DNA sequence: TATAATGGGAGCTGTCACGGATGC
DNA sequence: GCATCCGTGAGTCCAGG
């Protein structure tokens, strides 16, 4: 349950699934204590099964659960694990990675075979901790943090 | 020690409860007025762990000097908030429920 | 190398009473040919004040000594009834091609 | 239906209503059962709708206030030909209500939104994929705290171990808590005036070393 | 298969 | 300069209004200019008439509706992020059945969005376009059974979401089955329900061998219609009480209920045509006098059996024929959603009718507008067909409005689409363009409206054809559907015409799309134009006949993507279209009536017409587009100019004196160059930048909110802690950057301070505070700064505040500050250039002017394209365009070469000859003989069989020139190219994809919440995905530590990544990485799945990868 | 808290192709 | 012994909005 920039809240679908579960479990415990008829306890029991079903693999059996005012099935634990976007092939056979960049390729025929043309800007950010270290080595800055401050703005760069 | 195998096996309800740090009794998220977790709800710092490192919910214990200490007033152990990503809870069901994976 | 116009804060403006946008006016002013008769001279700030129904050309610049406009018929602006214009352009010696984004004058 | 809760959830709350009504019904009043049951059934369904339909749960009276404010604004718009401002609603709502209060009540009613709500036609795009994590510190932050801790040690070592220790206690860089002068003096075996005085001179020597070397200014932000 | 049809049947029993 | 035009084809009719597919559809749907009693039962009128009246008791009936006026005009909506929309009132009357009491009022439903003059919309302040949709027309189709070769599936299809698709099949056992809602039951049963006794079915289907016998089930005629109806209902609703009135309700609502079931007006017409019958309504059966009366079912059964036996006059239906595929324009999509919202409003009506005081009920209390509002809002905001408008350049918008998606609600999903869907059917001829489409996943689905094409009343695309009686081509021009034109021999628009007679003895024509040679006695119609066969973008490509389709496509598409240049130019080779497109896209300002010009200015143009009246036109000046291109207009007339009706008063974006200026005409040499034009890269002259060619203006919008908080207000102030006047130089006292300052990356645009969250100063902080003696301030700098690699000159500040008039923002925010920052973009290394023939590539090298290949007279070429592209890509049109470009360069004129009716090589040669005389007799008169280098190249070209040997140097240079080749002198050496080189004037465009917008790089940045991996995207200062296949790469290399660095130190690994950055800024080697946080998340997400996941050493004894924090 | 009220409504329509478990 | 029904899968990265 995260407060995004605007102050409004984002949340996960696993929350609404678990809540469904606790509500059907609590209502069941209370219909039991109050001695409710059979037919009713049967219905609460069935609905509770289906709430556990939806939390673990929503849409696996019968209907898929949705949030009100949307036809969009909720992300169950199974849909998190399994799938082209599921955790396995989304964050453990491939990840996003620090120290990377990207730009447009241009032919450089003056390069040797073992060479590439890399802009100054991409190079200053891709090598940035090194740049602070060696900026401290030579006199260019007192310490790491002063070097990072100096590269923060473009016009300060010398 | 060095990891050498990874095992996967069924969890017993005894084992589940052994993971769980507390039953989630109430389907409450956070209080609409303070934006803080509701006791025995899905984000209860009493179960899952503190939200600020080394500081308890109510505020009696804010420092690292207390570690493993549970506040008597609010019941939140004082450790690192990283634990909210690692601590299982549980929901104890009235009727047993099958696990659709081993059904469907 | 530089233009200041009165009541113009930046290049993407339009002056009321003037058909041309500032961008176009700098495109015209680039083509100005300004001859320095004195070799000591490095830099000149030409003034231009004009108004009324009139097609300002490069002759309308207030002339300076040791300075000669080699294309006085060069069109610059088309001014309308009540439309005014008060420029101060700075013109320098130099070599080759020095983009605006570099010389920052 | 269409009010936050599943049909079947709604029926089971109506069933709790039926139970209250059976246990409270008086045949002697000669009324049919349906008449008295319908009251407790409606009661139960409305209490459930007001108690569960919101992820972030809002007390019953407040939900009723929010809904009243809804219907007010709807009347106001259905007569104005347009939406109402906060001020028109604070009028038609009644006294005690100013525009500010309408605003804050709305800001409280703001439901959370899903992290899995897509942005694009493709499934490559969720809404969580744009929210950073402002809790776990950045490596820049942690490294800066490390360089701060080390430079603080470097400037503390130019002090004698007594004055370094007095300061490391009176601020709490050791054990996590800051002490009173009586504790630092009953530890060092010295008066509270004397331990406060060697804290003074420790701070003064640190201020002089800092006017000279300037190794700590960059961490004051 | 459709829980609310099933429950409407169980109810139409009594 | 003169504009000389080729071609002989006399196109009778002009291109119809090129946004009428939008404007006429919405006009049809709204009828906001029709007196209400004159409205027809269509559009939102018909939606009302469907949803109302509303019974049960009480009765609420619809009288009429009316649309008001916008509460804000178009530009003001755009500024304040509002929607352009008219208030919608409807008049209703409540009637009590018994009492008779009538209460009548005008309930206010909310607002309907209005469509701007150019056929677009403004939703939440952005321009958007509703793209038309293509789907299978309603009606009856017989398509063969793919398994059973002699048996056929009949199918009955309504409008989308207006009834279920119904199937009838002749089964292997002989009984005719009907499928609906996926239930297969004997049609016999529904026939009985309809009243059919074995008498009528026998005398109607007896003609067929045994097919009626499988319909003979005595146990069905043994029961009455009521008994058959309860039998069918038990078939269709297992486990539902077979109440008689409930079964009548359900089966009426399935088949006969016009409120629920609806073929189109088109589905209805096409059923009448296919089945040889008439329909009284748009349903399959009726409820009359208490029973069910057939309309469609017996005809469909009759046709199916007749096709199954083999009687003549019955065919299968081609389902991708454009006679059976129809367009749903904007009005139909919007009206559909309006019907949905209305239906919800009626469910709310009946709900409020049961409960609540049965006496004091007005319409105001009965109608809840909200459902309807949210339906319409939603369609215009998150529908797949509500696309963000493309205003790159004016042609982009004009083509957007004329797209056709097959996708969208109720059509196809990706990979629900086969081949036959995307094939270009024979019936696309004249309707849907066969080149313009996407290259990639959506190919064949998003398509484009042919130019002469228009959508008729029933939703079919129609094309014009001239009527040819006895080989006399009249001027009567007839717009046809596919199924209409399928009955006419239709000759091409190139067949020779001595006046109005077809002059050839043998003629090229089409019979049902098939090509056939044919006499003028047999010719019935003739194509209007060649322009008629292609979309607008493809009609903008001259010399198209010489272009393989594959690269004609990218030419087409990239024309959409041309940035407006400050100095844009109409091509030197045009097609006869570049003016219509400026005129219809509504970019350029025109003259309404004959009149003289009053006042001309950089912001206004006042005109005195023949009416005497003064009309002032304001000019859109430096406004920002959807895609950040600058959209402004410029005055093209001067004070007092007498201008006739339709004369040009102002040039818009990418418009040169009313012509479509999507780029520049540059001077081009087609020869390799040192590798700098290897593999479609491009080399340009620094004098391109000198004379400000390929230079655009782009304005980026930056925005910030200041909102109220539980810790205090975020406030917009100049007073920002720990900052110098160096930092606050160009910020005013409010904290807002001044108009006209230069902002570089890291510059504060708006100074915002927020109260610090409750912070426990870690002991280090307390001691540093005590050493310096400065209180920790209460707020922190949160100012809007300039992102990496952006910046420019500030040209606007919009500051909206709460507490200021007219301004009320979303709940919680105190104020919004928009900063509009513009930049004049020159052309740089990495920017993408392209031509109209498919040739695209990136600028790889900008050589100074003294290195450029130059001509004998000293003129340097502008761009050096590599010939190696041309052969592979079979797009020879650009070669011809370059030749005619040369001719026009020296003659100093432009040309108009119509597509398929253009300039031919002989005429290009005449022009080239004239130009050579201008080129070279200049030289002979100026007193210069044939240079030595021209000799060397001439001997070369002689050994190349390019000249005839022995002719004089002038004779031979003229010979070469006529081949579009000239002598060129390597600017570096002085020496001529070993041989002659093609040189000409070419239309090259700057595509939108500029390197300034794509260069991105991160050391470390923000991470994700659950995974703690970096975000993706430039805007988020993201990381680059290292997909599976990259891991496979690093694997096949065995770069194990490089791989493990990707998988831990640079992502997921939190302790390791923090230690890495420390080690680097320190000077130490990076630490051995530890367990990546995402594997912890996998652990825990499998626990939640009730699965123990255990990390073990070789002793099969657990390993705690959570370091105690999960064990109690 | 007391006339009496007693079984819901969507559905959604143009993939294609396998493997592998279940009925005459 | 064959159909028959079920679920499961269907290329990479990048931008916007
Ligand atoms: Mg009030
Ligand atoms: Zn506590």
């Amino acid at each position: 349950m995260v407060q995004v920039d605007g102050g409004r809240f984002a949340t996960s679908d696993l929350n609404d699934l678990y809540r469904r579960l606790i509500n059907r479990n609590n209502r069941l415990k209370k219909l039991l204590a109050q001695g409710a008829p059979e037919i009713i306890i049967r219905n609460e029991k069935r609905m509770l099964q289906e709430a556990v079903d939806a939390l673990l693999d929503n849409g696996r059996r019968g209907a898929p659960v949705t949030n009100p005012g949307s036809d969009r099935p909720l992300r169950s634990l199974t849909d998190i694990l399994s799938g082209k976007q599921g955790r396995f092939r989304q964050n453990l056979l491939g990840k996003r990675v620090d120290y990377s960049g990207r730009s447009v390729i241009v032919v450089g025929p003056q390069l040797k075979l073992h060479q590439c043309g890399l802009p100054k800007r991409m190079a200053l950010e891709l090598f940035k901790p090194f740049l602070l270290k060696k900026m401290e080595e030579k006199g260019i800055a007192p310490n790491v943090k002063a070097a990072r401050r100096m590269l923060e703005r473009q016009r300060d760069i010398k | 020690k060095e990891v050498r195998k990874v095992r996967i096996a069924l969890a017993s309800p005894e084992k589940i409860r052994s993971w769980s740090y507390g039953e989630v009794e109430k389907p409450e998220t956070i209080n609409y007025r303070t934006l803080k977790p509701e006791r025995d709800g899905l984000f209860d710092e009493r179960i899952f762990g503190p939200i600020k490192d080394y500081e308890c919910a109510c505020g009696k214990y804010k420092r690292q000097r207390f570690e493993g200490k549970v506040c008597e007033r609010c019941g939140v152990e004082v450790t690192k908030s990283i634990v909210r990503r690692y601590r299982m809870g549980h929901i104890e069901l009235a009727t047993p429920a099958a696990h659709i994976w081993f059904v469907k | 190398t530089s233009v200041y116009i009165e009541d113009v804060l930046h290049e993407f403006s339009t002056i009321p009473g003037v058909k041309e946008d500032v961008v176009e006016i700098i495109l015209n002013l680039k083509e100005l040919v300004v001859r320095f008769l004195n070799p000591s001279l490095q830099t000149v700030t030409l003034l231009l004040k004009a108004e009324g129904p009139k097609e300002v050309k490069a002759r309308d610049f207030l002339p300076v000594a040791d300075v000669e406009i080699m294309n006085p018929d060069l069109h610059i602006a088309t001014l309308e009834e009540g439309g005014r214009l008060n420029m101060e352009v700075r013109v320098d010696r130099g070599v080759g091609y020095v983009p605006a984004e570099k010389h920052g004058i | 239906t269409g009010r936050g809760l599943s049909f079947l959830d709604l029926i089971q709350e109506g069933n709790q209503g039926l139970i209250r009504a059976v246990e409270k019904f008086e045949y002697k009043r000669r009324f049919k059962f349906s008449t008295y049951a319908t009251w407790w059934i409606r009661q139960a369904i409305n209490r459930a709708i007001a108690d569960q339909a919101r992820t972030i749960r809002i007390p019953v009276h407040m939900v009723e206030t929010i809904n009243k404010l809804s219907r007010t604004a709807r009347q106001l718009q259905q007569e104005l030909g347009r939406e109402p401002t906060y001020e028109e609603i604070a009028e038609a709502m009644g006294p005690g209500w100013d525009a500010k209060r309408v605003e804050e009540t709305l800001k409280i009613a703001q439901e959370p939104v899903s992290l899995e709500t897509p942005i694009g036609d493709e499934k490559d795009s969720f809404y969580g994929d744009f929210i950073p994590d402002e809790h776990l510190p950045s490596p820049v932050d942690a490294a800066t705290q490390s360089l701060l801790s080390e430079e603080l040690e470097k400037a503390l070592s130019k002090l004698s171990e007594r004055e370094a220790m007095v300061l490391k206690l009176r601020k709490g860089l050791i054990d996590g808590r800051e002490h009173t002068l009586e504790e630092v003096g009953a530890f060092f075996g010295v008066t509270r005036e004397r331990i406060r005085q060697i804290e003074n001179k420790a701070l003064r020597k640190l201020k002089y070393h800092e006017s000279r070397t300037r190794k700590l200014r960059d961490f004051l932000d | 298969s459709d829980p609310v049809r099933q429950y409407l049947h169980e109810i139409g029993q009594v | 300069m003169e504009i000389k035009r080729f071609g002989r084809i006399r196109e009778v009719i002009p291109l119809p209004p090129l946004t009428e597919i939008q404007v006429e559809s919405y006009r049809r749907a709204l009828q906001a200019d029709v007196p209400p009693e004159k409205r027809e039962n269509v559009g939102i009128q018909a939606a009302f008439r469907e949803t109302f009246p509303i019974e049960e008791g009480l009765v609420l009936d619809f009288l009429e509706y009316r649309l008001g006026e916008p509460p804000f005009p178009q530009d003001e909506c755009r500024e304040k992020d509002l929607t352009y929309q008219a208030p919608l009132y409807a008049r209703l009357q409540l009637i009590h059945k018994d009492t008779g009491l009538i209460k009548e009022d005008e309930v206010f439903l909310g607002h309907i969005p209005l469509m701007t003059e150019d056929g677009s919309f403004i939703i939440n302040g952005a321009d958007r376009v509703i793209v038309s949709q293509i789907h299978r027309s309603p009606g009856v189709y017989f398509t063969p059974d793919p398994a059973r070769p002699g048996r056929y599936i009949a199918s009955i299809i309504p409008l989308p979401k207006r009834g279920p698709w119904i199937d009838l099949e002749v089964e292997p056992n002989g009984v005719v089955s009907m499928k609906v809602n996926k239930r297969k039951f004997p049609l016999v049963l529904l026939l009985r329900v309809l009243g059919y006794d074995q008498e009528t079915l026998a005398r109607e289907l007896g003609a067929y061998g045994e097919l009626v016998q499988g319909l003979m089930d005595e146990s069905v005629f043994a029961m009455r219609p009521e008994e058959a109806l309860i039998r069918l209902f038990t078939l269709l609703r297992p486990g539902d009480p077979p109440k008689r009135d409930k079964a009548v309700a359900y089966v009426y609502g399935l088949i006969a209920d016009p409120r629920r079931y609806d073929l189109g007006e088109a589905g209805r017409y096409k059923a009448e045509e296919k089945l040889g019958i008439r329909l009284s309504g748009r349903t399959l059966a009726r409820f009359e006098d208490g029973e069910f009366k057939d309309e469609v079912f017996l005809p469909t059964l009759r046709y199916l059996f007749a096709l199954t036996a083999g009687v003549p006059g019955h065919e299968v239906d081609d389902i991708d024929h454009l006679g059976n595929r129809r367009i749903r324009t904007v009005g139909e999509l919007m009206t559909d959603q309006f019907r949905v919202g209305l239906a919800r409003l009626a469910r709310g009506v009946r709900e409020r009718m049961l409960m609540g005081s049965e006496d004091s009920l007005t319409p105001a209390k009965l109608v809840n507008s909200r459902p309807l509002e949210a339906a319409i809002r939603e369609f215009f905001s998150r529908s797949q067909l509500s696309q963000f408008k493309d205003e790159t350049n004016p042609l982009s918008s004009l083509r957007h409005k004329r797209r056709i998606s097959a996708l969208g609600p109720g059509g196809l999903t990706r990979e629900r689409a086969g081949f036959d869907v995307r094939d270009v059917h024979r019936t696309h001829y004249g309707r849907i363009c066969p080149v313009e489409t996407p290259e990639g996943a959506n190919i064949g689905l998003i398509t484009s409206l042919a130019a002469y094409a228009r959508v008729d009343e029933l939703g079919f695309i129609r094309t014009p054809y001239r009527r040819v009686v006895g080989g006399v081509v009249t001027d009567e021009v007839v717009y046809m559907t596919a199924t209409e034109e399928d009955r006419y021999t239709i000759a091409q628009a190139n067949t020779p015409l001595e006046g109005n007679r077809i002059a050839a003895e043998r003629v090229v024509a089409r019979r049902k799309g098939e090509p056939v040679i044919v006499s003028p006695e047999e010719v019935e119609f003739m194509d209007v134009s060649p322009k008629q066969v292609f979309s607008v973008n493809t009609n903008l490509i001259p010399f198209l006949e010489h272009d393989d389709a594959n690269r004609a496509l990218m030419g087409s598409n990239m024309q959409t993507q041309a940035v407006p240049l400050i100095r844009a130019q109409a091509p030197v080779v045009m097609t006869g279209l570049e003016e219509r497109v400026v005129r219809d896209s509504l970019a350029a300002l025109y003259a309404e009536e004959d009149g003289e010009v009053a006042k001309v200015d950089g912001n206004r143009i006042v005109v005195r017409y023949e009416d005497g009246r003064l009309v002032e036109y304001p000019l859109r000046r430096f406004y920002r587009s959807n895609q950040g291109t600058a959209l402004d207009q410029r005055p093209r007339v001067v004070v007092g100019q007498r201008v006739r009706k339709g004369d040009l008063l102002a040039d818009g974006p990418a418009s040169e004196n009313g012509f479509l200026a999507l780029g520049q005409n540059v001077l081009v040499a087609i020869m390799p160059f040192d590798g700098y034009n290897f593999e479609d890269a491009i080399v340009i002259s620094e004098e391109l930048l000198k004379r400000d060619f390929y230079t655009s203006i782009h304005i980026e919008r930056y925005e910030i909110e200041a909102r109220d908080t539980k810790l205090g207000p975020e406030r917009i102030t100049r007073d920002i802690p720990h900052l110098s006047e160096a930092a606050l130089r160009d910020l005013d006292e409010e904290g807002v950057v001044r108009i006209g300052a230069e902002v570089k990356p890291g510059d504060i645009l708006v100074g915002r301070t927020s109260f610090k969250g409750e912070s426990e100063p870690t002991p280090e902080e307390r001691l540093l505070r005590s050493i310096f003696g400065e209180k920790a301030r209460d707020v922190k700098d949160t100012s809007l700064r300039v992102p990496p690699g952006e910046g420019g000159i500030v040209v606007r500040t919009v500051r909206l505040r709460r507490g200021d008039p007219g301004v009320e923002l979303k709940p919680g925010v105190r104020e919004v500050v928009r900063v509009y920052v513009a930049q004049k973009r020159k052309l740089q290394v990495g920017d993408k250039l392209a031509n109209r023939h498919g040739n695209k590539g990136v600028v790889a090298k900008i050589l100074p002017v003294e290195d450029m290949p130059h001509l004998p007279d000293g003129t340097p070429v502008d761009v050096i394209l590599n010939p190696l592209g041309v052969p592979s890509r079979m797009n020879l049109g650009q070669i011809l365009e370059t030749h005619l470009g040369l001719a026009g360069y020296f003659l100093g004129q432009r040309y108009i070469s119509p597509i398929f009716d253009g300039a031919k090589e002989p005429e290009i040669k005449e022009l080239l000859a004239q130009a050579f005389e201008v080129y070279f007799g200049k030289r002979k008169g100026e007193g210069f003989g044939v240079d030595k280098r021209e000799v060397e190249v001439l001997r070369r070209a002689e050994k190349l069989g390019l000249v005839t040997p022995g002719k004089t140097p002038e004779e031979q240079l003229k010979e070469l020139f006529l081949q579009g080749k000239v002598v060129l002198y390597d600017g570096r050496t002085g020496e001529p190219i070993e041989g002659p080189i093609v040189v000409g004037q070419m239309f090259i465009m700057k595509l939108y994809h500029m390197v300034e917008d794509k260069m991105h790089a991160r050391s470390t940045g923000p991470y994700s919440l659950i995974t703690q991996q970096p975000l993706g995207g430039k805007a988020q200062f993201g990381g680059q995905r290292f997909g599976e296949m990259e891991v496979w790469a690093l694997e096949a290399y065995g770069a194990a530590h490089t791989l493990q660095e990707m998988l831990t130190l640079k992502s997921d690994d939190i302790e390791g990544r923090n230690a890495a950055y420390e080690a680097i800024i320190k000077g130490e080697d990076v630490p051995e990485p530890s367990v990546p946080e995402s594997f912890r998340v996998l652990v825990k997400e499998l626990q939640a799945l009730a699965l123990d996941v255990q990390t073990l050493d070789e002793k099969d004894n657990p390993v705690d990868i959570f370091e105690g924090l999960a064990s109690k």
